[PDB]
């Protein structure tokens, strides 16, 4: 029945149980702290079977003042997370308790965080083409349905605003809800994010889960699993496609290596856990789409010391489809998406899938931009006057296309006042086909900033 | 006029040596770090 | 027979333990039936100890102070509970033991209330946004990376750059705010010194009392002559006193001299305690350790009094390396950086702050309106100026705009220099940056701009005082003030001559 | 009479920085890095840079114009150098005015742990009682760090990453503090530090620098050029 | 190993069997993990000899 | 052994050829790992010099018996710092070397002239 | 050591002696092998301290 603690070494806790009450791997244990000034309860998880009715466990919360011989009880079940329709109205961590108030309780249903990937037989044999409202991403870096895509950038490059735009666009166009999971996220940044989401009136249909650094690595390694568990619950219960957000993967790998080296195992491969691919596969195998419902995920990975051959980035890159890059020179140019078309690519771009004309237009655009970039040196050193007619006309077409490639978004009305618009792929490809000839070289520079379709832009230009 | 192009091409060719040598130095330092940690752990566990 | 075991366990004048072995700053004690983690143990000779590792038949210990008195056969006594620090308000203008004792020659201090070091940090639902002008006294600092209340800022630098001077000047810059009556501008600054020579501590303190800021500061110093325990535990004491003063609604500012020494002490004690090692012979939990000391600082909500704190950790690196373990961890754990390259200090700029790498996360939210307007985005101007010197170092013929931009960039760079022990108020800095941006000094010879501006500000402080009153009462620059300043600078530059100069319209 | 080797560090309450312009006759030290009386100045460099010649010239130039007592201690050095130094000091009359102690390399590392402590004990006995200016000169400090590393390895203690013994910085701080000039007494300490393979990433030179304020180091490239002083001006610095 | 065995059984019959080994390094990593979990001393680059 | 039997009894000059001696050394390392002996640098045998020396000195030309040998040795991972060829260097008189770059040039007898050496 | 002693015997007699060592790394290698055989703890790349 009850159990007694034997030895205590930091967060590692050893427990001893009677003969007929040995628990199974990955169970929950509850304990209390007697001291008044540090009154608290501790939860522990089973990870090893040392034998002789001895179990080694990891504390989920910081330990202090623990006393030997204190009785411990067993939950009889693994980590439980609450699911229901009342979710996505508030914020809460991996433990499940809401931070704003403890009002939410056990009324909702409870599920185990541990699951298994779906079978091989019922896997979707064919991929789908996921369309968005932004022309640049559809034309240059097509999005695969149910895949994984990486985003690179920093602060001041308009990535948070783009995330909000994507959240509201997926909420409004195709319905469904998106959950946010922050692992290793600073508390001040989390509070600012909560305030921004609340002020945008889109916090209603989003479930926010946070991971604090002050917690031991157990939260840092289980928050992602909890987020995926609730996302799968929503997908399989409501039939609505969900969008999953992960801030970083590097901290997850660091937490894995930490919990590995704390158990007294053997390090290998530049101070890394020997089976990191096992954890990576177990995490990534439950993101594929099935049964006609899609689960798209967004990640932002960090490269250490500008190295690409490091084992952790190498393992991460094994499950990637598209990459997006942002810079500041494009920001200095003054366009909205702030993405470099030359530094990003997609693995689904094939002439037999997206049409031959799309591939031809993309190749023409890339060639024009590359020639413009190559001739920037001569433009800086001598100018356009010395350049011949062909060079000057291609430069004009390139700069006009660059100005045209920007598209007005919706939440940009917070500083401009004009909601954005969505355009079909056919209109965009036909517009780029007609622009391939550069017939609009006589247009003034200001008229080339897009707001929507092409007829409205032509009318506005004629209204200048 | 012929003189200018020589220096331009010299700069153009000089960039790649920098790139390659930086890559080689990165690989060498990574190898030394991993081998030293491996050997110290191997010395530690055996006793 | 189980009842016998139960009765024997439940049976348990003062509890006494026994030392079994000792050596190299740690000892082993057994016989204690029930103890709490991090108990403050007591030893018969008067030395203190803490419990870190617990075993089925042993208790690990670490001796803080004197160690040679330890021997087999001594009797330990379980005392009190988790160790706490007696905090109060009489700590101002004194130097104390990290344990909380008056090492300085001044008499014993009073006690107000005991606070335990291990406490929970404020949650997310008890914080506001950051908007407040914390000054720095240095032109480039607040000109490129603004600093606000509740914001953690990192300073990392190489060997022999001058970070200590910057920290001291920032500490002493608040004399005028202290002179103000209400405590809204009053900030209680504290200093933490870890592993520094006693002569250096004495010289720093002497500089403090020469500046005249001894009234509102205290020092927590742990010289190298101490054992590992004090080096490991001093930052927690500093954080405890800082958070206690914050809890009453008073603005305070914590400064850490170094963190590498604390990490070294932690590694030493962990390895001596026979614990599994990892990468770079470092314990696993070291990263978590930092998260427990740097995440305390945060802006408070008005419901709890609206307290504020600000921390300035300092990190040193060797041979200009950034990819090391601890620097990478600390960089990833905080926001905002200030790189200090040795080459820039080698010649030319004395502050030697890098421009192309420095960044601040908060940015404009911590910027006063007037100098934000006057800033004019000179970051990009300096960037293109550097990219253009990288090209035109040997140029004789150029574009006229290119030559003008190069000259403006050179003038602004020569203006940005500032000597040490020279704090400045906001108004003169705003005037100087307005002078720099407008190009009024473009005709001033490049070798003698700095000194020149000197006289102007002195003359500006001499024959006129309305502009300062306006800029202090409205925090904004008006058109009439700009016209008066233009007239004043024109009439001053009309009658100035450094070396074969010329006055031009 | 006999005194215990182990002692206690002086109180912090009796500490005051010392500022003074002491001048020698050599141009580089006069202009680049002026020395300070009562402080610490250390030498740096790899193998065979010529620092021993520099210290010999320094002691020859200074001891003549000095009325105080000097104590010289050699932690590790060849017998030939010590014998030659003894002969040279015997060649002049200043030998009577000084005290000598040293230990060789052939001895076991245990004897290389206490020679510095004995020198410090003699220095403090002279300074605290006689109240006279004294000179304490140290040939090197790397050797005892080495011998500590090996003795700790033999003791069965787990080594650190680089292989150095743990808590080496604790021993560093314990040793360095003993050299301190109070408000009434002044003492000058000369030391030269050997770096392994002229690598400055080694934590040992980095942690030994922290106890220094005015420093002068040496380089091998300028020596290979042909210059004998071989002092690098870009990296050398002072505090006065 | 199972693939090799099923190939050899038809080899006995004296016919032509083509075999594909789309991944090798993964098996090496699996064996490395198995060896390290068996506390056997790792060789070069954590790979046993 | 059989070569020595031919050399001694018959009193005849003997030609000898051996191939890929390096594998031999490798084998020893493996069995050492199973015996439980303390590992050495780069995970080799605690003792390797003595076996190489005794195997090399076993081949020796007597006054009345001339024996000519030629051994091919492998190099792992295109690195020359490893102890396996480092120890073998001390037991050789006529040595020729190959390189990857010279082979990539195109000439098939990829023999480095600057690195090859001889004692005759 | 044997060579050194042989030299020292004539050294004490007043005769000038010259000594040449062919190699020194071999001695270090042999000592390292002996120490590793005798179950002594290793050191920096497996050399005794
Ligand atoms: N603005 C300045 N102009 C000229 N010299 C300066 C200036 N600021 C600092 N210095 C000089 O630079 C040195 C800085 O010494 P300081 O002790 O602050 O160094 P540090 O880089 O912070 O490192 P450490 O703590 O290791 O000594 C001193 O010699 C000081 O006189
Ligand atoms: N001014 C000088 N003129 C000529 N030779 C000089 C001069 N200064 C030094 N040397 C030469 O430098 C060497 C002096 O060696 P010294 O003992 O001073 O070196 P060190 O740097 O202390 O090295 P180590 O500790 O490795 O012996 C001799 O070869 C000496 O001839
Ligand atoms: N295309 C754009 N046009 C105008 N302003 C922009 C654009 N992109 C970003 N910004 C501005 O940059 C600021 C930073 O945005 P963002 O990079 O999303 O957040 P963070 O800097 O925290 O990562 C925002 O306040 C936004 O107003
Ligand atoms: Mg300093
Ligand atoms: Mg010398």
């Amino acid at each position: 029945t009850a159990g007694r603690v034997v030895r205590i070494t930091g967060p590692v806790v050893d427990v001893e149980f009677p003969r007929g009450s040995v628990p199974e791997l990955f169970n929950a244990l509850h304990a209390e702290i007697t001291f008044g000034a540090l009154a608290k309860t501790l939860t522990l998880e089973v990870a090893q079977h040392l034998g002789d009715s001895l179990v080694r466990c990891i504390s989920m919360q910081p330990t202090d003042g623990l006393v030997r011989g204190v009785e411990v009880t067993d939950t009889g079940a693994s980590i439980s997370v609450p699911v229901g329709d009342g979710v996505k109205g508030h914020v809460f961590n991996a433990l499940g308790d809401c931070l704003d108030d403890p009002g939410y309780g056990k009324d909702f249903e409870h599920w185990s965080i541990h699951r298994k990937p779906p079978a091989f037989s019922d896997l979707e044999p064919r991929t789908e083409m996921l369309e968005t409202g932004l022309k640049v991403v559809d034309l240059l870096t097509p999005y695969v349905r149910g895949g994984k895509i990486a985003l690179f950038g920093g602060a001041g490059v308009g990535k948070t605003v783009l995330i909000q735009e994507m959240i509201n666009r997926i909420a409004r166009n195709f319905g469904g809800t998106s959950v946010f999971a922050g692992v290793g996220e600073r508390t001040r940044e989390g509070n600012d994010l909560w305030v921004e989401l609340a002020d945008a009136n889109v916090l209603k249909d989003t479930a926010l889960v946070f991971g604090q650094m002050d917690e031991p690595p157990g939260t840092r390694m289980r928050v992602a699993l909890s987020a995926l568990t609730m996302a799968e619950f929503f997908r399989d219960e409501q039939g609505q496609d969900v969008l999953l957000f992960i801030d970083n993967i590097f901290r997850f790998t660091q937490a894995g290596s930490e919990v590995s080296t704390l158990l007294g195992r053997m390090p290998s491969a530049v101070g890394y856990q020997p089976t990191l691919a096992d954890e990576m596969g177990e995490l990534q195998e439950r993101i594929t789409s099935t049964r006609g419902r899609s689960i798209t995920s967004m990640q932002a990975v960090y490269v250490p010391a500008d190295d690409y051959t490091d084992p952790a980035p190498a393992t991460t890159f094994a499950h990637l489809d598209a990459t997006t890059e942002l810079s500041r020179a494009v920001f200095s140019k003054g366009i909205f998406p702030a993405v470099d078309p030359l530094a990003s690519s997609s693995t689904i771009l094939d002439p037999a899938i997206v049409g031959d004309e799309h591939y031809r237009v993309a190749q023409e655009v890339i060639r024009i931009l590359q020639r413009y970039k190559d001739l920037q040196d001569i433009i800086a050193i001598l100018g356009i006057d010395e350049l011949s007619e062909e060079d000057k006309q291609l430069v004009n077409r390139a700069r006009r296309i660059e100005r045209f490639l920007s598209q007005n978004m919706m939440a940009a009305e917070q500083f401009t006042g004009q909601p954005g618009s969505t355009v079909p792929l056919k209109e965009t490809i036909e517009a780029f086909d007609k622009l391939t000839k550069g017939e609009f070289d006589h247009l003034p520079e200001q008229a080339f900033f897009l707001i929507g379709g092409l007829d409205d832009l032509a009318k506005k230009a004629e209204s200048l | 006029a012929s003189r200018r192009r020589a220096m331009k091409s010299a700069t153009d060719n000089a960039d790649d040596l920098i790139k390659a040598l930086t890559l080689a130095a990165n690989r060498e330092r990574q190898a030394q770090i991993t081998q030293e940690i491996s050997e110290i752990v191997g010395g530690a566990n055996a006793l | 027979i189980e009842g016998a075991i139960e009765d024997y366990v439940s049976s348990f004048r003062e509890e006494i333990g026994t030392v079994i072995d000792a050596g190299d700053g740690i000892a082993h004690v057994e016989g204690l039936p029930s103890v709490m983690t991090q108990e403050l143990l007591e030893f018969p000779g008067g030395v203190l100890g803490v419990a870190l590792n617990l075993d089925e038949h042993s208790v690990g210990a670490v001796i803080l102070g004197e160690f040679e008195k330890i021997e087999e056969g001594q009797q330990v006594k379980r005392t009190g509970e988790v160790l706490s620090v007696p905090v109060g308000d009489a700590f101002l203008g004194r130097v104390v033991n990290p344990l909380g004792q008056p090492i300085d020659g001044q008499g014993d201090i009073a006690a107000e209330t005991r606070r335990a070091l291990e406490l929970q940090a404020p949650s997310v639902v008890q914080r506001q946004s950051v908007s407040e002008p914390l000054q720095t006294g240095i032109k480039a600092i607040d000109a490129m990376t603004p600093i606000g209340r509740g914001q953690r800022q990192l300073i990392i630098g190489d060997r022999k750059t001058g970070k200590t001077a910057v920290c001291v000047d920032t500490i002493l810059n608040q004399r005028e705010a202290w002179l103000t009556g209400d405590p809204k501008q009053q900030v209680r600054c504290v200093y933490v010194a870890i592993g520094q020579k006693g002569t250096t501590i004495a010289s720093v303190k002497r500089a403090l009392e020469e500046g005249g800021a001894m009234e509102y500061t205290t020092i927590v110093a742990a010289p190298a002559s101490d054992a590992a325990g004090f080096k490991w535990l001093a930052p927690y004491t500093g954080s405890a006193i800082g958070q206690h003063w914050m809890y009453n609604g008073k603005h305070v500012l914590i400064v850490f001299d170094d963190l590498s020494k604390q990490a070294d002490a932690y590694r030493a004690i962990s390895l001596l305690l026979r614990r599994p090692p990892g990468r770079e012979a470092f314990p696993g939990d070291v990263f978590y350790l930092h998260s427990r000391l740097l995440e305390r600082c945060a802006k408070l909500s008005d419901e709890l009094g609206g307290g504020s704190m600000t921390g300035l950790p300092i990190i040193e690196t060797k041979a200009n390396d950034i990819s090391a373990f601890i620097p990478t961890n600390v960089i990833s754990i905080t926001d905002g950086q200030c790189f200090l390259e040795s080459d820039l200090f080698n010649q030319g700029v004395r502050p030697a702050i890098n421009v192309g790498v420095s960044v601040s996360r908060v940015g404009g939210a911590a910027q006063i309106k007037a100098m934000k307007e006057v800033a004019g985005s000179l970051r990009l101007d300096l960037s293109q100026y550097r990219e253009l010197e990288a090209f035109a170092a040997f140029a004789s013929d150029l574009d006229a705009a290119s030559k003008a931009q190069l000259d403006r960039g050179a003038r602004l760079v020569e203006l940005l220099k500032q000597p040490q022990y020279s704090p400045l108020a906001v108004e003169e800095q705003v005037v100087a940056i307005f002078l720099g941006t407008q190009g009024h000094l473009d005709s001033v010879p490049v070798e003698d701009v700095q000194r020149f501006e000197s006289e102007l500000l002195e003359h500006v402080k001499a024959s006129h005082s309305d502009i300062f009153d306006g800029i202090r009462e409205t925090k904004k620059l008006s058109e009439e003030a700009e016209e008066k300043l233009v007239s004043v600078i024109n009439e001053f530059k009309k009658g100035f001559q450094a070396s074969d100069g010329s006055s031009v319209v």
